[PDB]
């Protein structure tokens, strides 16, 4: 209460090291100095300092006192490593972005704060990487542009924990009908009529089903289209629907 | 007890827990919290407290509340071992 912390010091200094090392940890966080124990215990690949949880509303602990210890005193990427083993979403970013080590970076990037995910998002533009500006932009806001970088980078995934906050379907609908309009381009039948079943959008499946001249199916025309007849004519029903119904033999098939 | 030691003990003997959630809400409404004779232990400086906590009313919003905490900045002195220095540095040391 005088803005002082000495007698806690000599008293963790005092029985320190004699079996009674928790006397020291005890006398020496609220005295401030806790790193003689590191020098201790803690060079002893003491690997984390029991990381913690929610309590009341969120409490924490790190392993972050034993890194920036190591990362002041040279064990700098030793400290690194200590951002994973504190599970640091804030120094596996920053501290760990000063010096890269992504399996600290990625690892406290995948799933961090907003704050640090746009910090390793802003980070990671300029190395070409947009999976990792969209892996940190799964909470960082850019979510539907971040639909769009990972229809660059072929992301889905990463797509999914980005979409994980709007609509969960590994993608957005921009994604989805732009696929859709690439599909109509092509005019492939069967990847588009899948495509935009699951984007919902089998009317567009339709038209494009039963009058492709093709083997047809219970869904592919029946449940979008009314009629499982792809024979409109009889001149179509002896040539090309019969060359239907020898492929459909030759598939082996009995009731197509 | 949370705010007093929390905050005013960040100089004089470190010991802070808090609660995001409940330390958000603070950062729209808390200043009005740290009067001294209202349900307290009593015996409690509040320096730090007062200036992190006005800092933390401007902050997040709650313009009120901002204004209000302008008026509440900081004004206080470390203690009697700080009198010949604090003298001085009561607005200084902390706004």
């Amino acid at each position: 209460a005088n803005d002082s912390r000495e007698l806690i010091l000599w008293w963790g200094k005092y029985l320190e090291s004699l079996g009674e090392y928790a006397k020291a940890l005890d006398c020496y966080r609220k005295a401030g100095d806790s790193l003689s124990m590191v020098r201790i215990h803690c060079f002893q690949r003491d690997w984390k300092a029991a990381e913690d949880e929610v309590t009341n509303s969120a409490d924490n602990a790190a392993s972050f006192h034993l890194a920036r210890q190591y990362e002041a005193s040279g064990r700098i990427p030793e400290a690194i490593r200590y951002y994973t083993l504190a599970k640091r979403y804030s120094h596996g970013v920053r501290l760990a972005k000063t010096h890269e080590l992504d399996s600290d970076l990625m690892n406290l990037a995948l799933k961090s704060t907003p704050a640090v995910m746009i910090d390793t998002a802003d980070y990671l533009f300029a190395k070409g990487q947009h999976e990792k500006a969209a892996t940190l932009y799964m909470k960082g806001g850019k979510l539907s542009k971040a639909v769009e970088m990972c229809f660059q980078a072929q992301l889905f995934d990463v797509l999914q924990h980005i979409t994980d906050d709007m609509t969960p379907e590994k993608s957005d609908p921009n994604l989805y009908n732009k696929c859709a309009e690439f599909f109509m381009g092509f005019g492939h039948n069967d990847k588009a009529v899948k495509m935009l079943i699951a984007a919902q959008q089998y009317g567009r499946a339709l038209e494009l089903c039963v009058e492709h001249d093709v083997s047809i199916t219970e869904e592919m025309a029946d449940s979008m289209t009314p009629d499982k007849n792809a024979a409109v004519s009889a001149d179509e029903r002896n040539n090309v629907i019969c060359r239907i119904a020898k492929v459909a033999k030759r598939q082996g098939n009995f009731q197509l | 007890y949370y705010a007093y030691e929390v905050v005013h003990k960040s100089v004089h003997s470190p010991f802070r827990t808090t609660h995001p959630d409940t330390l958000f809400n603070a950062s729209r409404f808390l200043l009005m919290r740290l009067l001294p004779p209202r349900e307290v232990p009593l015996g409690v400086s509040v320096v730090n407290v007062v200036y992190v906590l006005a800092k933390q009313a401007v902050e997040a919003g709650a313009f009120k509340l901002a204004r209000f905490a302008y008026n509440k900045l900081q004004t206080l002195v470390l203690p009697a071992a700080w009198q010949a220095e604090v003298d001085l540095a009561s607005v200084v040391i902390r706004s």
